[PDB]
C-alpha cells in the first residue's frame, strides 16, 4: 500500500496497555501460580504465549476468568515473565534464569527460551 | 512517521 | 533496572493483536458509525485513543458492548483510524484525509492530528 | 536483545 507508519506506535501501545494492568482496568483473567494470583488481560496473554493462545481459543477455556498452571511453576518466573508481556523488558539474573527458561518454555514464549539458553551457553 |  | 529488552516485541503484540481481530477471537465490543459496524477488542481502543479511554474507564459505560459514534463521523475515517490502532499504519490519501483528520480530533488521537495537519499544510 |  501506500501507507505512513508512525514507528513509536507499537511501543506506546503496549505502555497504555501495561499502565491499565497497573490500575487494575479491564482485566478479566486471573492466572494462579501456586499462592499467588496475577491479573491480566486474556489478550496480551495471547498475543505473547503460545500456551495461553491455545487455552482462550478453546471453546470451553475461553470463558473462565480463573487458570490456575501447573505447580512446579515458580511464581517469580511467572512475574517476571508477566512484566516482559507488558513491557518487552526481560529482569533476567544469575539466580532466577533457571526458573525464568523453564516457565518460558511451559509457556511457549519462544524468544525468551532462546535468549535463556545463550545465556547459559556463556556461563559454562 | 516514516515511509515503512 | 538491569533488564534486557527485546526490540520486536511491541510490533509482535500488536501484530498478534491485529490476527485476534482479524480472526474474530475475543473481541468484546462493537463501534456502530451511522450504518457500518466495526468489532473491536476495548483495550486496544483505549490504548490507542483518548475518546475511548474516557468511555471504557466511566464505571457504566465500560460494561457496553455496543457504542454508538457521532451521525458526523465517516465509517471510512474511522476503518483507517482502527487499522492504524492495530498496525501502526495509516492509509492517508488527498480524498480521505479531511475525513480523516477530524475523525482523529474526535478520537483524540493526538499523533495522526499532528501528521494530517503537517500533511494539509504542505498542499497549501 | 538490547541493553535498553
Ligand atoms: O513463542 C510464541 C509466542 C506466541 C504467541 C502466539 N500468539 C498468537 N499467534 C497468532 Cl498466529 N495469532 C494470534 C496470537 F495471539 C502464538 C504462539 C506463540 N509462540
Ligand atoms: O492522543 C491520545 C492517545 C491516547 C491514549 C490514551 N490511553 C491511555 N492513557 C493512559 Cl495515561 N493510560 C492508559 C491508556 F489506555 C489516553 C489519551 C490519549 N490521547
Ligand atoms: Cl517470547
Ligand atoms: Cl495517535
Amino acid at each position: 500500500d501506500s501507507c505512513i507508519q508512525f514507528t513509536r506506535h507499537a511501543s506506546d501501545v503496549l505502555l497504555n496497555l501495561n499502565r491499565l494492568r497497573s490500575r487494575d482496568i479491564l482485566t478479566d483473567v486471573v492466572i494462579v501460580v501456586s499462592r499467588e494470583q496475577f491479573r491480566a488481560h486474556k489478550t496480551v496473554l495471547m498475543a505473547c504465549s503460545g500456551l495461553f493462545y491455545s487455552i482462550f481459543t478453546d471453546q470451553l477455556k475461553c470463558n473462565l476468568s480463573v487458570i490456575n498452571l501447573d505447580p512446579e511453576i515458580n511464581p517469580e518466573g511467572f512475574c517476571i515473565l508477566l512484566d516482559f508481556m507488558y513491557t518487552s523488558r526481560l529482569n533476567l539474573r544469575e539466580g532466577n534464569i533457571m526458573a525464568v527458561m523453564a516457565t518460558a518454555m511451559y509457556l511457549q514464549m519462544e524468544h525468551v527460551v532462546d535468549t535463556c539458553r545463550k545465556f547459559i551457553k556463556a556461563s559454562e | 512517521w516514516v515511509i515503512p
